[PDB]
């Protein structure tokens, strides 16, 4: 039974030690995965930034372009808003008080047609005196 | 005759004898001189038969006592023949048996009673008593078809008087409101009152143009047709206020109507007769002694306006200076001579209070030649201006002044003063208006800086205590501008009579502002009628003039409260009918 | 002002209206003659005589060219105005008693039933015959007219009744009885959006068009036949020669027809001015809103 006895052990020589070429195959491909692993936290860190950076300055970029003040806020120069209300006044309270005062010498007139009226009595006093001198 | 003072018979006498006058007196060759010069008078007494000659005993006579073949043919004797040759010293004289102790009739011991006062109680009395304004002017519609006088328009009344053929030819007003002056073919009337009452009426077959004397004793008529009761003339004169024929004068030329211009005070007048004067005394219509009037080689004349100077314009000679003149009225002598060169023309421009003359010299530079008359020793302020000017006006009653010059779309209105301390001064320059004639109020200051502006108006108005614009009428009307004589209403007007675009009248204030208008139909002639002032007394005048405040009460309400009371209801039953009128307009 | 009267015919004017621009007033009348006149200055340019019969109405349009007359005579005439003309001649079953544009000239108004009357002016054609009838009901229509763009017909009756009608559906609505007489004239306002009537029966009346309610009642003491609507001036005539309100009416030499001044929103009579000759039969008014009109038994139109 010499021959019948090796035979047995070569068969759980074989498996045992492809098993621990198995475990060895496995191992390998567990490897890739830190080695993959590796290079995308990298990128990560990178792509988010390269595109950002350049995008930063180019935004930056875009508001530098027309932060130029190509509305110059010297376009006419007047800046007026209140020119339009200072002049509305002085001539409109001095006609009303110029008209009172014109009024007043033209009532004054009357006034003096008033003066006059007294006088106009006496001119038809002149008129009796006149008509009687005759 | 030969006597100093030779005249003869003063009347027509007896019908049988025949008087010659410068006749064929009895001495030797004296005789026959007049032999038929008296044959004159004699002639056609038919075939003279005996002309004795009378001797004034033994002196050399004039006169002659005459018969003829018929008695009774004296009185056509002496129409058909005078100047009949003649030797010696007698000629041209003719008449009827001496008559003497002739008569003469006239009007005699005046008394007023009758038509003495419906002119003067209506205007410039009336007027002062009433207390609206715009002058009381009066109307013309439809080339006398109606004529109208008028109240004050400013009041509920317009008219005051109308009457159809009052003035049946133009129309015109005395300067102080006192008479109203119309023309006809028969002649003038002048008219006053409130009713407008007939004033006087001179009767004148076919007067062509009037004036009055600025101190009333006379009226000037002028006529293209002449009439033959004075000396051949084409130009009466009458007394305004009787109607009593004054005079009657020649015209030679009828170019233009100012020949008998009047003193200041209206007291004396010159007239011209072509190259030489004529002088009418103003208040006598008698020739003037004065050496100056009857002056020969005078070319051109005015008086002052307020002081009765004369003044003389007489164009450059060959060699010697142009020379303006200053005769005063009495003394007739010099008190200033103006010789300048280069003169071109000239033209006088007075102030109202006589105290400055204005010469528009014309060298072109035009001068101006401003004489400072109330100043001792008259010095003379030359104002040099450069610019073609086209236009003077005085502040009437001051010392300043107002002009106008230059292109029309350019005109430049310039104010100016004249100091107390000589020097002149432009107070202010407004240019590029359109104006070309001035009316100033009577009052001072308001000065209408307007043109024609016929359809077109352009007018415009400066101030003259500020240099300020008051307002402005657009009137297109407006043609003619003046201000009334109390200087409270400026009336901006048109004619139908002489154009079509407006037909009527617009009473305004004088403040600058035309403020409504009443129509006439062919507006022939529209005037304020004067309510001039004659007199005023200093201390009334002055400060506030007024009872109490502004004018006369401090209320000044007196007039004031028909505003408010009228609008809302005017005699309460005329409103309730019309108050629902323009209800309608907001509500419909 | 000064209003001309012109008495150019022997017999009654019939109607009057003013045109848009006002220049011209039309004027039919119950002589067989109408008439054109410048309502300018008074000038009367001519007469249209094409008519057999009394022309008891017409109306100027919009456009202030042509003028027309219907008549009595069974016929309906359109004027040309520069020489009077006539140019073509339809006829008419009936007399043609009230007339009033629409505002669009493609339509008009007749009155005889009440007629409505198309116009298509891209056809040459200012058609002899009505292009619709409204027959009557239980009346007689004595004066009818075309409100603005034709959107509603206000007429006037003989009974008294005032009628309406839907432009959509061409027809008659309703009456009241109000007034005792007949409706001598009917003419429209000056935007023809609202209108009024009128009546011999001594009432005058401002009514609103679009309810049917009585409003309004002006008051004279006289039957007024005709009003118009002024432009530029809010204003309502009041109309009669003989007093009309007893019997046995008498005029004076003088003649008593007198222009009334109203308000047309408030109603009352503020004045008056005479000179018309007759019980007023037509009555226009200026574009400008300087006149009005009065139309007499002696055949004048004044323009005042």
């Amino acid at each position: 039974q010499t021959i019948e006895e090796r035979k047995e052990r070569l068969e759980s020589l074989n498996i045992q030690r492809e098993k621990e070429e198995l475990e060895q195959r496995e191992a390998e491909l567990q490897k890739v995965r830190k080695a993959e692993e590796e290079r995308l936290r990298q990128e990560a860190k990178e792509r988010e930034k390269e595109r950002i950076l350049q995008e930063h300055e180019q935004i930056k970029k875009k508001t530098v372009r027309e932060r130029l003040e190509q509305i110059k806020k010297t376009e006419l120069g007047a800046k007026a808003f209140k020119d339009i209300d200072i002049e509305d006044l002085e001539e409109l309270d001095p006609d009303f008080i110029m008209a009172k005062q014109v009024e007043q010498l033209e009532k004054e007139k009357k006034e003096l047609q008033e003066r006059l009226k007294n006088q106009e009595k006496k001119i038809d006093y002149f008129e009796r005196a006149k008509r009687l001198e005759e | 005759g030969d006597v100093l003072k030779d005249r003869p018979q003063e009347a027509d006498g007896i019908d049988s004898v025949i008087v010659v006058d410068n006749v064929p007196q009895v001495g030797p060759d004296r005789l026959e001189k007049l032999k038929n010069v008296i044959h004159k008078i004699f002639s056609k007494f038919g075939k003279i038969t005996n002309d004795f000659y009378p001797e004034e005993d033994g002196k050399t006579k004039g006169y002659i006592f005459l018969e003829y073949a018929s008695p009774a043919h004296a009185v056509d004797a002496v129409k058909n023949a005078d100047g009949y040759k003649l030797d010696k010293q007698h000629t041209f004289r003719v008449n009827l048996f001496t008559d003497f102790d002739k008569y003469m009739t006239i009007s005699d011991e005046w008394d007023i009673p009758e038509k003495q006062p419906f002119k003067d109680l209506g205007n410039l009395r009336y007027w002062l008593e009433e207390a609206e304004c715009r002058d009381q002017y009066s109307v013309i519609f439809e080339s006398g078809d109606r004529t109208s006088i008028f109240w004050n328009d400013v009041k509920d009344p317009v008219s005051i008087e109308e009457r159809a053929r009052w003035t049946e030819t133009y129309v015109r007003w005395s300067p102080k409101g006192t008479y109203l002056a119309t023309f006809h073919q028969r002649g003038i009337a002048l008219w006053g009152g409130e009713k407008f009452k007939q004033i006087q009426r001179f009767s004148h077959q076919g007067v062509q143009l009037i004036d009055f004397s600025p101190c009333e004793r006379y009226l000037v008529t002028f006529s293209p047709l002449m009439d033959t009761q004075d000396d051949p003339q084409a130009i009466i004169i009458w007394d305004i206020l009787t109607g009593h024929k004054k005079r009657g004068f020649h015209c030679e030329s009828s170019a233009h109507w100012p020949i008998f211009k009047w003193s200041h005070d209206g007291k004396f007048f010159a007239r011209m007769t072509l190259d030489t004067l004529s002088i009418y005394e103003t208040p006598s219509m008698g020739l003037l002694d004065k050496k100056s009037l009857k002056i020969s080689g005078i070319k051109d004349f005015s008086w002052s306006p307020g002081g009765n100077i004369i003044a003389f314009w007489v164009p450059e000679d060959k060699d010697i200076p142009a020379r303006v003149t200053l005769m005063q009225l009495p003394t007739r002598q010099e008190i200033r001579v103006r010789n300048l060169f280069n003169v071109v023309d000239c033209k006088l421009h007075w102030q109202k209070n006589g105290d400055y003359l204005c010469v528009k010299v014309d060298r072109v530079v035009t001068n101006f030649e401003i004489f400072r008359m109330r100043e001792k020793q008259v010095p003379v302020d030359v104002v040099e201006m450069k610019e073609t000017i086209i236009a003077f006006a005085w502040e009437p009653n001051g010392s300043k002044f107002a002009v106008l010059h230059g292109e029309a779309p350019r005109i430049s209105v310039s104010f100016y003063h004249v100091k107390n301390n000589g020097k002149i001064e432009l107070i202010k320059m407004f240019d590029k208006q359109q104006a070309n004639t001035i009316f100033w109020s009577p009052q001072g200051q308001f000065v209408v800086l307007a043109g024609l502006r016929s359809m077109n108006g352009a007018l415009a108005f400066v101030d003259t205590s500020d240099c300020t614009v008051m307002n402005i009428a657009e009137h297109y009307m407006a043609s003619d501008v003046e201000w009334d004589p109390t200087g409270r209403y400026v009336v901006t007007s048109v004619s139908w009579w002489s154009h079509k675009v407006d037909n009527a009248y617009w009473l305004w204030t004088f403040q600058g502002r035309l403020l409504q208008k009443n129509n006439k139909d062919r507006f022939c002639q529209l005037l304020w009628r004067p309510r001039p002032p004659t007199l005023l007394s200093q201390e009334q005048i002055k400060q506030i003039k007024k009872d109490l405040k502004k004018y006369s009460k401090i209320f000044e309400q007196k007039d004031r409260l028909s505003q408010s009371k009228a609008s809302k209801e005017l005699v309460e039953r005329r409103r309730t009918m019309m108050e629902d009128f323009r209800k309608y307009r907001k509500m419909a | 002002m000064k209003p001309i009267l012109l008495q150019g015919h022997e017999r009654s004017i019939t109607q009057i209206k003013y045109n848009r621009e006002g220049d011209l007033l039309f004027t039919v009348a119950k002589d067989p003659i109408v008439n054109v006149w410048y309502s300018v200055n008074g000038e009367r340019l001519g007469t249209y005589m094409g008519h057999t019969g009394a022309v008891w109405c017409v109306d100027a349009d919009w456009d202030t060219k042509h003028v027309l007359t219907g008549s009595a005579d069974n016929s309906c005439r359109l004027w040309d105005c520069e020489t009077g003309k006539q140019l073509a001649l339809l006829k008419t079953n009936s007399a043609v008693r009230t007339c009033g544009f629409d505002f669009g000239g493609n339509i008009i108004m007749f009155s005889t039933f009440v007629s409505f009357f198309d116009l298509r002016d891209p056809s040459q054609i200012d058609n002899n015959e009505p292009y619709m009838k409204i027959p009557c009901n239980d009346s007689k229509i004595t004066s009818a007219v075309w409100g603005p763009l034709g959107e509603c017909i206000i007429a006037g009756h003989e009974s008294g009744e005032l009628n309406q009608y839907s432009a959509k559906s061409g027809e008659v609505l309703v009456n009241v009885k109000e007034h005792s007489r007949q409706i001598n004239d009917i003419q429209l306002s000056r935007d023809m959006t609202m209108f009024v009537t009128a009546s011999k029966d001594n009432t005058a009346k401002l009514f609103d068009s679009t309810t049917l309610e009585h409003q309004k009642t002006f008051r004279t003491e006289r039957p007024v036949n005709s009003a118009a609507l002024s432009p530029n001036y809010d204003h309502v005539v009041l109309g009669g020669g003989q007093e009309a309100m007893d019997v046995t009416t008498t005029s004076t030499r003088i003649g008593k027809f007198e222009a009334r001044f109203f308000h047309l929103a408030f109603e009352e009579e503020f004045g008056r001015v005479k000179g018309h000759f007759g019980p007023i039969n037509s009555v226009a008014f200026h574009p400008d809103g300087k006149s009005y009109s009065s139309g007499g038994e002696d055949g004048y139109v004044r323009i005042h």
